[PDB]
């Protein structure tokens, strides 16, 4: 592709490919906050077990 | 800055970015981020002979 049509096909792939990256991370930090949950509760029950 | 020269009518399409022919790659090349107006006429009347 020329110049010009070539940038509408590439935004597209970086534009896709950055918002999957987005997606990625945005869960990882929610799965996180579920284990910290649970590493809380497992010192708590060292400490008191 | 004006950038005058003569070519054929079927070269003119060559005078644009992310273009390629023998003028645009061996006489006269523009960028692909190039800014600017292109402006061209018909001097068969003065040129011909």
């Amino acid at each position: 592709l020329d110049k010009p049509e070539a940038e509408v096909q590439i935004d597209r792939l970086i534009t896709g490919r950055l918002q999957s990256l987005q997606t990625y991370v945005t869960q990882q930090l929610i799965r996180a906050a579920e284990i910290r949950a649970s590493a809380n509760l497992a010192a708590t029950k060292m400490s008191e077990c | 800055y004006a950038d005058s020269f003569v070519i054929r009518g079927d070269e003119v399409r060559q005078i644009a970015p992310g273009q390629t022919g023998n003028i645009a790659d061996y006489n006269y090349k523009l960028p692909d981020d190039f800014t600017g107006c292109v402006i061209a006429w018909n001097s068969n009347k003065l040129d011909s002979k």
